[PDB]
């Protein structure tokens, strides 16, 4: 689990595998595409995947779930939120049981003890 | 022998909900007209699938709809470095051959999977366990050699590595157990008897006030006079707490030609 | 007149309006989100000035 | 960022709002670090139940037929 | 009809009782303060520790023991 | 003066509570919309009630 | 930030200036067209076409202005 | 940055000033073309070409401003 608002991108990139995905920060630009009026505090937009969650709520309050929620600004928020928590759940597990896969980990390329050098 | 209908058919009660995501007047008016005549219209297409008939997805005008792919900074340049930022645009611009290639899996997630070992290798494992629980381990040598011989070597390597992984996960789970079951200084000597008869709701906003001034009407009747007096009292307490301050430590990252420590960043620049 | 007749009054106010975070906090206060501030939060602008290269003491 | 809904719930974002200043807002993130180690440990104490309950064993010789799906080429 | 009997095994009951104990346990968990410290869940740690101490033995080399039909994720 | 409500604090003693109220009250910055006030702010008038995101009835229905 | 939005809407108002000069320019254009017609009424149709054509060029600035306005108002 | 950006976008609004004067210069130009056409229609095509030609010199300043506008808006 991430216990902060900011994380180093390199810490979630692989060292011995091709990097085909990143763990990007929240897309604050999607928040300006909501046409209706809403109240959002800047203190909640950086934490991972929560912005897309609040946006989905704002859109599900203004509109419902039938024939009015089906607009591009609201479906992309629901899709982002659902996708953000799935990717973060997998990255979090991979960080817990496979920390050696990521850059910055001292086990990705272990540095040997001085007793192994024969000096 | 009626065809089977999915749960979504009972939400809409029709196979022809003309759902178009494009929010232009020309599109939504035509859909409402088309949504009404779908019963007697030959140019009608389904969007709710069934056992007897497949269906189409969400419509985008005359084309089809798909959400914007989740932002992914991975890209591949062809002519010049574009410095693609997936957060700089709302909708992802198309990939031009001479400009950029995006990462694979526009709509993809990260999962963990496993290969299925060969069937004959599985049967040798079933026979070993069966002979194990029946006759015991010491009388399963023939069944053990059949595994090492029939199972291809790539499978024996997987079996060898599965044990090392679960051994790793076993330790990672027990270390969390140790940190979790550790008794902190603020809970020394406390047991279930010292616990309060409270539930989750008792820590919410209705019962437990948040640490903000405008969460409720607590400080709504405060005047500037009461403030000036409070500023004097807090400064009085600071006459006894400001006496102490941590000493400045040495900068471990003083040398720029040295791998710096990923030390916690300051709150402010 | 005291604000115009000063030298640093223009800076203390400009460096504060230029710090995007401090203005984000103010935007939250205007909406109803406010609380108490620590000694480290009070100097959020001094940290911003130092980063630019200004010589500020009393952090 | 695993245990998303658990962490968001512990921070109180389901009923209140975080402090607008980074000092306390960050301390509140580090405050649940103990609880996550606990709730994760509890979720790993579930007892076993027969696998042959809602799922037939795919390794059974009955399924060695490797049968195909017969279709109609309309 | 051949495998209906497996639902009569006591392990199905043991599984449901563990799920309810976790429900009642997490329902009792509560925030005790808003000082932004780990002590805000001071009493909840004791509640969860009692749950863990109820299905494990902390005074062992490996309180969490591995078995192929167990939990890893 | 401080007003009481259903939402209570988390302090055992009364001195720690009073110390918390004095800390919050010392940080209040009043912004009035009426002229002739020592704390007057035509623009940038702070609201005195915090907004909370909740699922509406259209949401739950 | 907030002020940047305020100046944006302020600029959007500035677009009403060509709307003002376009009105005066149009009146002047038709003012000359009237006197021009009286001088040589034999070619009323030619003068008339040139009158509207010039006016079309005026509305170009207009659409150009509001376009810039709505752009700066949203970009 | 944000403070200077606010005046940047405001300056971009200033570019709508030539858009106004260009309209007035147009209304005046075609007026002279019309009245001048009546006095000597024998050279209509000549006057007509010079009319649009002159107009090209008007949108010159227009595009120049917008160019200079977006430039300082980002430079
Ligand atoms: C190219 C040539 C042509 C171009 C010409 C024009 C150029 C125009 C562009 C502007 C140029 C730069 C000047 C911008 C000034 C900022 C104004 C502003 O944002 O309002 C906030 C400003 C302050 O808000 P507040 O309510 O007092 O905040 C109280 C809170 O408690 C505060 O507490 P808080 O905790 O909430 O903090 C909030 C935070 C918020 O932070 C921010 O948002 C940043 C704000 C941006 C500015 C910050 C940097 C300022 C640095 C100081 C240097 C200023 C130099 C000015 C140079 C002028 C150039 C000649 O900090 C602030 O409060 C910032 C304070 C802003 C003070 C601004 C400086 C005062 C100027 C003093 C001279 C006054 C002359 C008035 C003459 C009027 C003539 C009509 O509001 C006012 O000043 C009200 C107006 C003045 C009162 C009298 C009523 C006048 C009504 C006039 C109506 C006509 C309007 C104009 C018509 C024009 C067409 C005819």
């Amino acid at each position: 689990t991430i216990f902060a608002e900011t994380w180093e991108a390199s810490e979630y990139q692989y060292r011995n595998k091709a990097n085909l995905k990143t763990l990007p920060v929240n897309h604050l630009g999607k928040l300006a595409e909501l046409k209706f009026d809403f109240v959002e505090y800047k203190a909640h937009q950086l934490i991972a995947c929560h912005l897309y969650e609040r946006m989905t709520i704002h859109c599900m309050n203004q509109y419902g779930l039938f024939k009015d929620f089906y607009r591009p600004e609201c479906l992309d928020a629901q899709y982002y939120f659902k996708t953000c928590v799935e990717l973060n759940a997998a990255y979090g597990i991979q960080k817990k049981f496979f920390p050696e896969h990521f850059v910055g980990s001292p086990y990705a390329r272990p540095v040997p003890q001085f007793q192994q050098l024969g000096l | 022998k009626a065809p089977g209908q999915i749960y979504a058919y009972d939400i809409h009660n029709t196979h022809y909900p003309y759902v178009n995501i494009k929010q232009d007047s020309q599109t939504q008016l035509l859909a409402s007209f088309r949504r009404s005549i779908a019963s007697i219209n030959p140019f009608s297409y389904r969007q709710v699938p069934s056992q007897d008939r497949a269906a189409f997805g969400l419509r985008w005008g005359n084309a089809w709809y798909a959400p914007n792919p989740y932002p992914n900074g991975i890209h591949f340049d062809r002519v010049f470095p574009t410095h693609y930022d997936p957060l700089a645009e709302t909708n992802r611009t198309k990939a031009n051959l001479q400009l950029i290639k995006y990462a694979p899996g526009n709509y993809s997630t990260l999962v963990v999977t496993s290969e299925k070992l060969p069937r004959p290798c599985i049967r040798t494992i079933q026979n070993y366990r069966r002979c194990q629980m029946v006759n015991g381990t010491e009388k399963c040598n023939s069944e053990a050699q059949d595994i090492l011989a029939i199972c291809p070597n790539w499978a024996l390597d997987h079996m060898k590595e599965k044990v090392r992984f679960y051994t790793k996960a076993l330790a990672i789970n027990n270390q969390t157990y140790i940190r979790a079951m550790q008794v902190e200084e603020y809970n020394q000597g406390r047991t279930v008897a010292d616990v309060a008869p409270k539930t989750w709701i008792h820590g919410t906003r209705q019962h437990l006030r948040p640490d903000t001034m405008w969460a409720d009407d607590r400080y709504t009747n405060i005047t500037q006079t009461e403030i000036n007096e409070a500023i004097k009292r807090v400064e009085a307490r600071k006459a006894r707490e400001h006496e102490k301050k941590p000493v400045e430590q040495a900068n471990v990252n003083a040398n720029t030609g040295e791998q710096p420590v990923r030390v916690e960043k300051s709150l402010y620049p | 007149m005291a604000f115009l007749s000063g030298s640093a009054t223009y800076d203390q106010l400009a460096d504060y309006a230029s710090y995007n975070h401090a203005m984000d906090v103010n935007q939250d206060q205007q909406a109803g989100l406010d609380s108490w501030m620590s000694e480290k939060d009070k100097n959020m602008v001094k940290y911003y000035q130092r980063s630019l290269g200004k010589k500020v003491e009393g952090i | 960022m695993d245990n998303y809904f658990t962490a968001i719930t512990l921070l109180g974002l389901r009923d209140q709002n975080l402090p607008p200043f980074k000092d306390a807002r960050l301390q509140r993130y580090k405050s649940i670090k103990k609880m996550i180690d606990l709730i994760e440990t509890t979720t790993k104490l579930a007892p076993p139940m027969p696998v042959e309950l809602f799922m037939l064993n795919p390794t059974d010789p009955e399924w060695d037929d490797d049968m195909t799906y017969p279709t109609i080429t309309h | 009809k051949q495998n209906e009997y497996l639902l009569e095994h006591e392990d199905v009951k043991r599984y449901v009782w563990w799920y309810e104990d976790l429900k009642e346990t997490l329902a009792r968990v509560h925030r005790q303060a808003n000082n932004h410290k780990a002590c805000d869940f001071k009493d909840s740690e004791i509640i969860l520790q009692d749950f863990i101490r109820r299905y494990t033995n902390p005074k062992d080399n490996l309180p969490i023991k591995f078995h192929p039909q167990g939990q890893t994720f | 003066p401080v007003k009481e409500g259903q939402a209570k604090l988390w302090f055992s003693t009364k001195e720690e509570a009073d110390a918390y109220d004095d800390k919050m009250i010392s940080n209040i910055e009043l912004k009035s919309q009426d002229y002739e006030d020592e704390n007057f702010s035509p623009v940038f008038n702070r609201k005195t009630q915090e907004y909370f995101l909740e699922p509406s009835e259209k949401f739950k229905s | 930030m907030l002020l940047v939005k305020a100046v944006k809407v302020l600029v959007m108002g500035g677009c009403m200036l060509p709307i003002a000069f376009g009105a005066l320019g149009t009146g002047v254009l038709f003012a000359g067209f009237n006197v021009a017609l009286s001088r040589n009424p034999e070619e009323t149709e030619s003068l008339f076409n040139n009158t509207l054509m010039g006016f079309a060029l005026i509305e170009t600035f207009i659409f150009m202005s509001i376009g810039l306005g709505f752009f700066v108002l949203f970009a």
